[PDB]
């Protein structure tokens, strides 16, 4: 092992001097003589056998001339079935207070993406049990998914519902990466995973633990952590999933909360690393740093990784560089809106901004494609009539336009549904709606069969039959 | 070791020496002034001074104490006003506290935590009903200038004296900490006077980093307050900490970073503002039964300009909090005081931080207010409406006139329950809106005169059985009989 | 008949007033656009010269 | 100690001392120069080098000139001898009446009073102006702000407050001119010599006798460098602190405009080697202001009431300067250009204006209720501006039309002809007491004045004038 000396300290940026045998970039360095473990990741070579590194933990307590040891390799995270049922940090250390990870292997979080020759697979359809998603923005089994939205629109709830409706039924493994989210959310997720069998902790009389089963692995880089950790925790989780993809060959599920935080972390240090800022304060190495991540998330001829990324959109501005760049990296897209959530329509998915590569007549049949496109046409027509209604009124609209407005309102209210995890907000029970039922109901509503039925009936109903039951109840209570 | 000053300017020094300095430790000059080392460059060292720079003279000797910047903690702070570093400014005695605590610390992890289930009684009606707050929560109070933010926080502080006086169990008492960043000493003195006038200082302390005080004190004061509250959090005693305004802290940090020649970012701020506020607010938590079971609630305050929450600091602090209490000037002048916009204001915790007795009423109230907000604009124009729509308008107007409150006039939870019961079951629809402001007051006095048992039962059982329901209905009937209003 | 005549006159006046408001808002929009460009560029330059 | 000038950059001078340095804030005198150039130390830079800001023009300086350290900061004289006398930032009188024979001199730079030495007792002022007496009552012993752009009536309002307060005060008073027109300075000097606030008398031997004066004057105007503008308010504050500390008497301080003080820093920090903040302002924009405002405060010894006119560039209230200044004020008065274009003067926006002395525990509940009803009415009128501009008043209901009528009436009623405006208005001044304002507002809100026209409330003061004008207008 080499030996170096800390030269200066500026926030989360640390310059280090070596007498000989400089380490390559991305290598990991360990500070010696500190309270807790402190790892640094090489980022730049400056000259005079000097390097510039990014600290994973706080630099408080560091001293110039303090000693540093090169490990000869980048941050190696443990992998295997031993990480399952267990929480891990950015540097692989556990933070679950259950013991160390007895892994027989370690992978470097920094790897090269699979080449073009390693093609994808067929666009397999993924059934989530959600209506608007399965109808208008079908999710692919082997492709990337995006959940765009600001603050207070239902990203975390939707990911939790997807976990309840997919991860439990999934025969492969699954991974979660908390990238700059709230820690309370992590505690809640861990408890819910221990509850629903996705994690199986069994304490022993000798003080050890047993996580047998427990088809899930958790990684956390939350807001309390500094930059350097929030950035690399995503690569950590992605390597943990790449192990199961390449070697085991099992299908894997990756959930990321939020990816935007990862980009923000880079900006927090770029100006300290001597870079000139980009347009709105972001770093120059935005698109590349994000693509080097995203290209590692892809299906190959050995396995498949289905990812679900929640993308914070600050100030509800989709023109921001981070989501603007992320849009191009996704197979399926789902944009959540505040104007819809104000109407109590949860999930607050905007069906006119959500898209999907899979929505084509050759993949999903024409009964699905034409139904979705008719729904979208109806909603756009209702959106174009908004100003005429606001100025003149409903009196001016013809009966065709009134029928259009009625059907569009019914569709809007019908795409809503209650989740199982939102019981603690609404109190109502959860529903799992299969896709043929959704298509039947949408065809029925668009054909004009349900014009007689009241608009209120189509609220938080899994199926059209439930809507009929609610209408019957409301009519009976009317007299 | 020792060093010598090489450059001095604008409350910042550049030293030569002290090769064994810890980044973030205290430093002492030869005139009593103190400093904090931040930029451990190669040749020199960048120190920020805790006071004026007239004392430093470019050649003065400087010495490191070895202590990381820390503050005292304990019950010796209760009833006292102190600066960012724990030095008192009340002018009456020193701080009797033996144990200290580091300012910048690692927040508690995922395992030693639990869900939020206990409420934090704010004293207001709209907050405690429609935007509930828990113990272990981090809820922002964001608005424009002169809208009623400090008033909300001070009412939250004042409502606790009854709850604390009627017990000697520290597990149930709620202590309070008011951090004043950027304020002027006249305002802090007015707040201290308002609290002393109501005996609301024997359970509070204040941390005043005012405007004349240098930037580093404004930057460190909230972390000092969190350190003082972590004593309660880890000892099993609940505490609530209020930051007034956090944005002022961000401005101070920008000043320090720009004078240390660090490069700026958006709006001349650094990139580390998010880390600054995340470091600060993630220390609020609800610990488990193994770690004592304590809590540290946070109620930060933010002043927006022209209601622009699309700005840089509001966006961050909105994205790292468990709620929002928006405040508007239009509603403030229309007559709604507190000016809480119940549409934008939310609380992710929600009913879990609410009593069942308040759940039963507040669900219906939220639904009715949503409907009223939806048809309020149409109603103003004036068109024929169905009886149901008119009823909705009448009930929404009644509830809106109910949620109004005087300043420094908070209320207990049971009284809120009773009043909102009167409002929800239809005992205010025919009544004149402008009359309700006394229907409330009189009704309160009535149920504090002759129906103390109902209040005691609601306080103990924390629910509304059918017996209490019928008793309350009978009381309301007697009250309406004994009195007369314009309708 | 009188109602319909008044309706046409009111629509005329409303369209005219809307055009005036559009002119004013166009001026304000261009001003704010120039301000945004200048502000962003000054931020970038000040971050570039503080190196 | 002697020193040498090494570098000169506009209003900044870098000097080199050999033996011993001077501390910061110390004054330095340049010897080989026509006038008395004074330099205030700001920084230390190593190599026994010092950076300084000049209180006068640097045209004529040479790299090599000699500089003398005075050993103390700038010293301004204090006492009853400064009364009835003009004094620049360095204390030198520019009244052409002799020197200042004062015994004691205070430093320009002083630490603010502590936390314990404060007394927030709520009082009120009698300004005679309807809008501030009703909706933004001014606090005796607190800070007051007049925010506005250019051409909205800040200076006229300050002059009106002078005529209606300072003459009826009895105690002392001070006026600081920080980057204002020299014309209005001479006008104020002569108006003060007229009203008896300054009692100048010429003795037989050319000397003067200002005995009887009740107002000092400090003027650092536009024809001055930035260094002589960023240190004038401190001079005035020392002059007022002497009164409210040793004398223990209430004083009135008027500042025109305070924003200029920050502006000087903006055109200095670039030369001091500092990184600029958002809009080119300084990173020290808040501390340099708080250190000035915290010296203004009522204490257990005396009291300083302050009336500061705050410029607002480009009519943007989100600018850092007024945004920071808002936090230091006890009462506010935001002037508007949209309201001045309607001919309403004072052009006060009663919604952006506010105060801390409006609560019912200070003023009565009738005052509070009238003010809040007026605010509600004006907000309800503001909420209809869009639909009135697009569609028209005909779309509105009858309640909304009544609201619009009363709101226009109360807008026009909150318009007062001052005494100092007689030179460009012609109509005489109208002092207005508070109870008359409250009765008039109550009557207009009830509906006891709907019969009257709208142009009968314009520049009339009370209601008897409004009814007389309506009578005369009936013809
Ligand atoms: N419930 C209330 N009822 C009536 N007035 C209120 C109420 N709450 C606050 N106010 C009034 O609002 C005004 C501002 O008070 P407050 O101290 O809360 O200001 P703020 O919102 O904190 O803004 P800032 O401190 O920056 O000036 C005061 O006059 C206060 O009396
Ligand atoms: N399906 C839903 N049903 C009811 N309320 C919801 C739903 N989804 C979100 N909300 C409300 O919005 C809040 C958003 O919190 P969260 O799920 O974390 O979304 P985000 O992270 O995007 O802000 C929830 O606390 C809840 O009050
Ligand atoms: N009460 C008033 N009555 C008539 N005109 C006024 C009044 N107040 C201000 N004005 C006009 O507006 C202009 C404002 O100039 P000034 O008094 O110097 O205010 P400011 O300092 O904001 O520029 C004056 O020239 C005057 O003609
Ligand atoms: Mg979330
Ligand atoms: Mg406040
Ligand atoms: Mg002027």
């Amino acid at each position: 092992t080499n030996h170096g000396r800390i030269t200066q300290v500026i926030g989360a940026v640390v310059d280090v001097h070596f007498d000989e045998q400089l380490p390559p970039i991305l290598n990991s360095l360990e500070v010696q003589g500190h309270t807790n473990r402190l790892v640094l990741e090489v980022a730049q070579h400056l000259g005079e056998n000097t390097v510039r590194t990014i600290a994973m933990d706080a630099t408080e307590g560091l001293v110039r001339g303090q000693k540093v040891v090169d490990t000869g390799a980048p941050i190696q995270v443990p992998v295997g079935v031993e990480t399952l049922g267990r929480i891990m940090n950015v540097i692989g250390e556990p933070v679950d207070e259950c013991g160390p990870v007895p892994a027989k292997k370690t992978y470097s979080i920094h790897r090269a993406a699979p080449l073009f020759a390693d093609q994808s697979t067929e666009p397999g359809l993924l059934q989530t049990g959600i209506k608007v998603v399965d109808l208008l923005a079908p999710y692919a089994k082997g492709g990337k998914i995006g959940l765009f939205g600001g603050a207070g629109v239902g990203k975390t709830v939707l990911i939790m519902e997807l976990i309840n409706n997919v991860a439990n039924k999934h025969g492969g493994f699954s991974v979660f990466a908390g990238v700059g989210e709230r820690t309370r959310e992590g505690n809640d997720l861990y408890h819910e995973m221990m509850t629903t069998g996705v994690i199986k902790r069994k304490k022993l009389e000798d003080g050890k633990f047993d996580f047998t089963g427990s088809k899930a692995a958790l990684v956390y880089g939350q807001m309390n952590e500094p930059p350097g950790a929030r950035a690399r925790v995503a690569l950590t989780a992605l390597s943990v999933a790449e192990y199961f993809r390449d070697e085991q060959g099992q299908d894997v599920l990756l959930f990321i909360d939020n990816i935007y935080r990862f980009t923000q972390a880079g900006s927090e240090v770029s100006a300290l690393l001597g870079r000139i800022p980009s347009a709105v304060g972001y770093q120059p190495t935005l698109a590349t740093d994000l693509g080097q991540l995203q290209e590692r998330i892809t299906t190959t001829k050995k396995g498949s990784i289905t990812s679900v990324q929640a993308v914070y959109v600050p100030a509800d501005d989709l023109t921001d560089p981070a989501p603007a760049t992320t849009f191009a990296h996704l197979d399926a897209t789902t944009v959540l809106s505040r104007q819809i959530a104000e109407l109590g329509i949860y999930p607050a998915v905007d069906p006119l901004d959500s898209t999907s590569r899979m929505l084509a007549p050759e993949i999903v049949g024409q009964e699905h494609y034409d139904t979705a496109r008719a729904t979208q046409k109806l909603l756009q027509d209702y959106k174009s009539l908004q100003d005429i209604i606001a100025i003149l009124g409903m009196d001016e609209l013809s009966e065709e336009d009134k029928l259009v407005v009625s059907r569009a309102r019914k569709i809007q209210r019908f795409l809503s549904q209650p989740f199982t995890v939102a019981e603690v907000f609404t109190g109502k029970p959860g529903r799992f709606v299969e896709l043929p039922e959704t298509i039947k109901s949408a065809q029925t509503i668009l054909r004009g069969e349900c014009d007689d039925l009241p608009e209120m009936a189509f609220y938080m109903c899994g199926g059209l039959e439930e809507v009929r039951s609610k209408a019957v109840k409301m009519a009976q209570e009317a007299a | 070791e020792v060093g010598r000053v090489v450059s001095v300017g604008d409350g910042i020094a550049r030293l030569f020496g002290l090769e064994g300095v810890q980044a973030g430790e205290l430093v002492e000059f030869q005139n009593g002034m103190t400093g904090m080392a931040l930029n451990l460059e190669t040749d020199n060292v960048g120190v920020v001074i805790f006071g004026d720079d007239r004392s430093v003279l470019e050649g003065d000797s400087v010495k490191r104490t070895g202590r990381i910047v820390d503050v005292p903690i304990g019950p010796g702070l209760l009833g006292r006003v102190v600066d960012a570093l724990g030095n008192p400014i009340d002018g009456k005695g020193p701080i009797p506290a033996k144990e200290r605590r580091r300012v910048e610390l690692k927040a508690p992890g995922i395992i030693p935590r639990k869900s939020v289930h206990e409420p934090m009684m704010t004293g207001l009606k709209c907050v405690d009903a429609l935007v509930p707050v828990g113990r272990g929560q981090r809820e922002l109070i964001i608005g424009d200038r002169q809208t009623g933010k400090t008033a909300v926080a001070v009412d939250a502080i004042i409502n606790q004296k009854e709850i604390n006086d009627s017990t000697d169990d520290e597990s149930k008492k709620l202590y309070c900490i008011y951090v004043a960043v950027g304020q002027k000493r006249s305002t802090v003195a007015q707040i201290v006077k308002a609290l002393e006038q109501r005996d609301a200082m024997k359970y509070t302390t204040v941390v005043a980093a005012t405007a004349s005080e240098a930037a580093p004190l404004q930057f460190l004061a909230p972390y000092s307050g969190c350190a003082m509250g972590e004593w309660f959090r880890d000892s099993g005693r609940h505490c609530v900490i209020i930051y007034d305004d956090l944005s002022k802290q961000a401005t101070a940090y920008r000043q320090m970073s720009l004078l240390l020649r660090r490069p700026p970012g958006r709006e001349a701020y650094p990139g580390d503002v998010f880390y600054l506020h995340s470091r600060l607010l993630e220390r609020a938590a609800k610990m488990g039964d193994k770690s004592g079971g304590g809590s540290l609630t946070a109620l930060p305050v933010i002043e927006t300009q022209a209601g622009d929450v699309s700005a840089y600091i509001p966006t961050n602090v909105i994205s790292i909090t468990d709620g929002q209490i928006f405040l508007e000037t239009e509603l403030f002048y229309k007559g709604i005081r507190p000016a809480i916009n119940v549409g934008l204001s939310v609380s992710r915790v929600g009913s879990a931080a609410q009593v069942k007795a308040m759940k039963q009423v507040a669900g219906t109230m939220k639904l009715e207010l949503a409907q009223y907000r939806e048809v309020a604009a149409f109603a103003q124009f004036g068109s024929d409406l169905d009886a149901s729509t008119r009823q909705l308008l009448t009930r929404g107007t009644a509830l809106t006139e109910l949620l109004k409150q005087r300043q420094y006039s908070p209320m207990k939870n049971s009284v809120q329950v009773c009043v909102l019961y009167c409002g929800v079951k239809g005992y205010l629809d025919p009544l004149d809106p402008k009359e309700i402001s006394r229907f409330e007051s009189l009704f309160i006095d009535y149920i504090n005169a002759n129906h103390q048992d109902i209040l005691k039962t609601i306080e103990t059982e924390k629910e509304l059985s059918e017996k209490t329901e019928a008793k309350l209905r009978a009381a309301v009937d007697e009250f309406v009989a004994m009195n007369e209003f314009k309708k | 008949a009188s109602e319909q005549s008044a309706r046409m006159s009111a629509m005329d006046n409303a369209s005219t007033n809307a055009g005036e408001m559009i002119s004013s808002l166009t001026l304000r929009y261009n001003r704010a656009r120039q301000a945004k460009i200048t502000t962003e560029l000054v931020e970038i330059i000040s971050g570039a010269n503080a190196l």
